[PDB]
RNA sequence: CCCGCAGAAGAAGCACCGGCUAACUCCGUGCCAGCAGCCGCGGUAAUACGGAGGGUGCAAGCGUUAAUCGGAAUUACUGGGCGUAAAGCGCACGCAGGCGGUUUGUUAAGUCAGAUGUGAAAUCCCCGGGCUCAACCUGGGAACUGCAUCUGAUACUGGCAA
RNA sequence: UAGCUAGUAGGUGGGGUAACGGCUCACCUAGGCGACGAUCCCUAGCUGGUCUGAGAGGAUGACCAGCCACACUGGAACUGA
């Protein structure tokens, strides 16, 4: 099962999540097909915070890929018309 | 237009019936800092007398060097005895990155920034001649234009 | 026993210039005339001919500007023991672009400067300072 | 030379042997020590240089120089060995580390005391 | 981390005035300057080619109060940056906060400016900064916080800055202890004595 | 088109199978000289069509023995 | 992370100083004791040994040891040599192999040009951004020097006919 | 380390494999690899990379990521996608 999940990079106490299309059996940080945007929870109100390429999501979710609990929330955060 | 300086001093012996007498050999290079160079060897019984005797020869034994702005025209070899010497033009940044003896002759000549390297032996006398053989040999685009009888722009561009 | 004829041409030119000789006879060819014409066209050699029907003898006429010879240095690059084919962007520039490198390209023999602008590479025959 | 000759037999890189066979790129090595003794150097020197045979832990049997003035080494006594030739005793190609293990520091030293393993006054 | 030794000793070894103990008084005349580095001060040095490079490096270090590890890192930044390697070395040194605080006139010496930066007094773009090494970017506004504003050390130190040359690249208000760093410093604006070329030579080998 | 390879035959004395050398003129990584390197494949053929010493075209296909994964396409220029 | 006291208060070593290589004197010792990365220092006036003062260089690190590359153009493809320094087999014949005079063809293997796919991400590199600054993290770009296929070019090299 | 090699090298037919195949058998032919280094011996996880270098190269493959291999030593299969 392909799944869209966060990778968790960044320093200690300073997380930065690379949202990524990967197989369920492969490790969190390990093998993936292709990365599809990112997430930064310690970004705050500034220029950049979260980005998510919605075109590549249609190629995977449309075919057959689950979306993880946190990545499903960021598709709601980026919105369709807000 | 002096810009004179000393590369090396070195004591040399003779050996006679009595014992052995020691003279000193200087090696100075002089230049205007604008495409004129001249090495002078000079030897004498005492050290400071040897450097004047060298400096007098260095002034007369002068060579012209056609150079671009503050650097060479093209990469150039200049062999002499056991010293190969190579030196590339380089850009408007940087400085003279070259060995001692080889960079005394370059800085007084008026090249501000060049790559360089002495292969083979690195005897101060021979590497200074090796450079000046290179810089004498080193032709400019204005020379090459007239040599073939074509055009300054058509060759360069 | 006469393996590279093109190098032998370039020695006759080099050794003619050292001896302060006016003209330089040698056996002709297709590739000899192509190189000799490129050297003439830019201006290392001052005219040439190909006199002969059965056994042709291409003779050059060397140039001298001062007491010094015009061809400062001339050497074979792509010798038969080791063929050297360079790509478009990797083509050399002799003496930082004031000497030439004769390069046999697909659109005939030409200079390295012409090969850049034409937009192609080939066998680099000889550097000429 | 000759490019064809090189294709047939490439350039053999000169595998320069190491000066100090202590093996496996080790900084130092333990030594049980046997025969502590004095030896005379080469020509222009003349002295009684303090030196010991060292039964190393890996199996080797090497001489090692004992730096400083005076030492506690005798018969056995487990010591530590670092690299470095003396260039005077021909054959001796190691130095005992003063301070480490049974080899004590040099007595009454002030200048350069990391070498010779002595603490502050 | 710092020198914290005899500071005027460093000036005699170098020869020229380093502005280490510039302080309230203008000219010293209280050390036998030039002709007494140490015990053997009368000894005229031969001074080799490596010597003159090292003396020039150590001069620029001791003026700006930087150690070799941090100083060599400025060279590594200077080489990668555009333009001239020599001009960048010194441009990055002048961009330090402890140096800018000295040049504004909030400190009689550079060590006093360094302590002022370090002890929560200095503040830039509405943010407190403790680091002397803080690279002050173009178009900034360094200033003193209102708790430590108009204390005894700063008011006397600002009167000294009137006698100084005063840089063109930065500007000072002087009433409310407020500074304004404007552009990057040019070569020809400052010094006109410390050679950069010799320091580029020392590190290239 | 099909990804064929030209090559000269070394031997055909195996019954319904042929060994073929492919001369490839690659250059040496270090020294720059062009070497005449060889690749000896085993190839399948229906009957004893091709003999010794002749040019042959060969295709990559299914593995049909231990070795011998290549297969004959056609003959071009027969033996002298 | 922010204020709140308090008082310079709790917070500096350890290499080196004969040439290479930045920095010198004085005592002790007398080819002894010892130093040494290379040359080399010590035989009763030691700048090199031991101590002392003084200096220089780094500084919460400093040195020593080991390990790799560099400098080493001292395995040289870029880029070395072989009369006397190390180095032409004692001299021939010769298969495999390397190389091959010259003019037409003709293919397109090499070679060259273009195009598409790929060369995982990180790393490196450049312009940004985020941690008080930096290291660190991080967006985009370039790059990944390649390999494959596909279409051309025919000068050169090869194959092939005269 | 100069010859190695008898299921060895190929065929026809049967079995077996998720799948093709000396994968494995029965017979048939006498091959196959080899100086562009087989066989044998010693050493070694491999790569992205890392360090170094002007670059070519040289060295290396701790940490992060991909692949392989192994699980007390030597075997075998069962279960299951
Ligand atoms: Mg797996
Ligand atoms: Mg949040
Ligand atoms: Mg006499
Ligand atoms: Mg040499
Ligand atoms: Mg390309
Ligand atoms: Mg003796
Ligand atoms: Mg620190
Ligand atoms: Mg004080
Ligand atoms: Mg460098
Ligand atoms: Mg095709
Ligand atoms: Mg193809
Ligand atoms: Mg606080
Ligand atoms: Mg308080
Ligand atoms: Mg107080
Ligand atoms: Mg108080
Ligand atoms: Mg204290
Ligand atoms: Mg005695
Ligand atoms: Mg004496
Ligand atoms: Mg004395
Ligand atoms: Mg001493
Ligand atoms: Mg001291
Ligand atoms: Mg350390
Ligand atoms: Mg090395
Ligand atoms: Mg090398
Ligand atoms: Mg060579
Ligand atoms: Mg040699
Ligand atoms: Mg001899
Ligand atoms: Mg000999
Ligand atoms: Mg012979
Ligand atoms: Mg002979
Ligand atoms: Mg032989
Ligand atoms: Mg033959
Ligand atoms: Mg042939
Ligand atoms: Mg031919
Ligand atoms: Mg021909
Ligand atoms: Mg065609
Ligand atoms: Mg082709
Ligand atoms: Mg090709
Ligand atoms: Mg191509
Ligand atoms: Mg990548
Ligand atoms: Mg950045
Ligand atoms: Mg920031
Ligand atoms: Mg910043
Ligand atoms: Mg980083
Ligand atoms: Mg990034
Ligand atoms: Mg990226
Ligand atoms: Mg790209
Ligand atoms: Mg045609
Ligand atoms: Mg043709
Ligand atoms: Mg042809
Ligand atoms: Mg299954
Ligand atoms: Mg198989
Ligand atoms: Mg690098
Ligand atoms: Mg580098
Ligand atoms: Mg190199
Ligand atoms: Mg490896
Ligand atoms: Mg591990
Ligand atoms: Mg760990
Ligand atoms: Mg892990
Ligand atoms: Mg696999
Ligand atoms: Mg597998
Ligand atoms: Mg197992
Ligand atoms: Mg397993
Ligand atoms: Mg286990
Ligand atoms: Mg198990
Ligand atoms: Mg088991
Ligand atoms: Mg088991
Ligand atoms: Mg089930």
């Amino acid at each position: 099962m392909v799944t869209i999940r966060l990778a968790r990079h960044g320093a200690k106490k300073r997380p930065f999540y690379q949202v990524v299309v990967a197989d369920s059996r492969n490790a969190r940080n390990g093998r993936f097909i292709e990365r599809v945007g990112f997430f930064n929870p310690i970004a705050s109100e500034k220029e950049e915070g979260t980005r998510l390429d919605l075109d590549r999501i249609a190629h995977w979710v449309g075919q057959g890929a689950t979306i993880s609990d946190r990545v499903a929330a960021l598709i709601k955060e980026v919105n369709k018309a807000a | 237009e002096l810009q004179e300086k000393l590369i090396a001093v070195n004591r040399v012996s003779k050996t006679v019936k009595g014992g052995r007498i020691f003279s000193f050999t200087a090696l100075t290079v002089v230049g205007d800092g604008n495409g004129r160079v001249g090495f002078g060897y000079g030897k004498a019984r005492e050290v400071p007398a040897a450097i004047q005797k060298a400096m007098e020869k260095a002034r007369r034994n002068m060579i012209n060097v056609a150079l671009n702005n503050g650097t060479l025209q093209h990469p150039v070899k200049g062999v002499h005895t056991g010293s190969r010497v190579f030196m590339q033009p380089a850009s408007e940044g940087t400085g003279i990155i070259a060995g001692g003896a080889m960079r005394a002759v370059l800085e007084v000549a008026g090249v501000h920034n060049v790559l360089a390297k002495a292969y083979g032996s690195t005897n101060p006398i021979n590497v200074v001649r090796a450079t000046i053989d290179g810089l004498e040999n080193m032709n400019s685009p204005e020379m090459v234009a007239a040599k073939r009888g074509k055009s300054v722009e058509e060759i360069l561009g | 026993s006469m393996q590279d004829p093109i190098a032998d041409m370039l020695t006759r030119i080099r050794n003619g210039q050292a001896a302060n000789k006016a003209a330089v006879t040698m056996p002709s060819s297709k590739l000899k005339v192509a190189i000799a014409n490129v050297l003439k066209e830019e201006g290392f050699i001052e005219d040439f001919k190909v006199e002969g029907d059965t056994k042709p003898e291409l003779e050059l006429t060397l140039k001298y500007f001062q007491g010094k010879a015009v061809v400062e240095s001339i050497q074979r690059v792509s010798r038969p023991g080791l063929r050297i084919y360079k790509r478009k962007d990797e083509l050399p520039k002799v003496m930082a672009g004031l000497g030439i490198a004769v390069v046999s390209t697909s659109k005939g023999v030409m200079t390295d400067r012409a090969a850049r602008q034409a937009g192609l590479g080939g066998e680099i025959i000889c550097y000429v300072a | 030379a000759t490019v064809n000759q090189l294709v047939r037999k490439p350039r053999a890189r000169k595998v320069a042997k190491s000066n100090v066979p202590a093996l496996e790129a080790c900084p130092q090595k333990r030594g049980v020590c046997t025969r502590v003794y004095t030896t005379t150097p080469k020509k222009p020197n003349s002295a009684l240089r303090k030196v010991c045979r060292v039964r190393l832990t890996n199996g080797f049997e090497v001489t090692s120089y004992i730096g400083g003035e005076g030492h506690n080494l005798q018969e056995h006594s487990v010591i530590l060995i670092r690299g470095g030739r003396v260039k005077d005793l021909p054959g001796v190609r190691y130095h005992t580390v003063r301070g480490a293990l049974d080899c004590s520091g040099v007595k009454d030293r002030k200048q350069a005391r990391s070498k010779y393993g002595v603490k502050r006054p | 981390a710092r020198y914290l030794g005899p500071k005027l000793k460093l000036s005699r070894r170098e020869g020229t005035d380093l502005f280490l103990k510039s302080g309230v008084r203008a000219i010293d005349t209280k050390c036998k300057i030039e002709q007494a580095p140490g015990q053997h001060g009368a000894r005229k040095p031969r001074l080799s080619d490596y010597g003159v490079q090292l003396r020039e490096k150590q001069k620029v270090r001791r003026i700006y109060g930087v150690l070799e590890r941090q100083f060599r890192n400025y060279y590594k930044e200077a080489a990668r940056l555009k333009g001239n390697t020599g001009e960048n070395l010194l441009a990055l040194l002048e961009g330090r906060l402890d140096n800018v605080v000295y040049r504004m006139g909030f400190g009689a010496t550079r060590a006093e400016a360094r302590q002022l930066v370090s002890h929560k007094a200095i503040m830039v773009n509405g943010r407190v900064v403790n680091i002397a090494s803080y690279q002050v970017s173009p178009n900034d506004v360094v200033s003193i916080r209102e708790k430590a504003k108009k204390q005894s050390r700063v008011k006397a130190a600002l009167e000294l800055a009137e006698q100084r040359e005063k840089p063109t690249w930065l500007e000072v208000d002087a009433g409310k202890m407020e500074g304004t760093f404007k552009r990057k410093p040019e070569r020809s604006d400052l010094s006109a004595d410390i050679n950069e070329h010799l320091i580029v030579e020392l590190y290239s080998k | 088109k099909i990804r064929t390879l030209q090559g000269r035959v070394v031997s055909d004395k195996m019954e319904k199978s042929i060994v073929v050398a492919i001369e490839r003129f690659v250059k040496h990584p270090i020294y720059g000289k062009f070497i005449k390197r060889t690749t000896k494949l085993h190839v399948h053929d229906e009957n004893n069509e091709c003999g010794i010493g002749d040019v042959v075209e060969i295709r990559e296909c299914r593995p049909l023995s231990k070795t011998k994964s290549w297969t004959l396409v056609r003959v071009v220029e027969k033996a002298v």
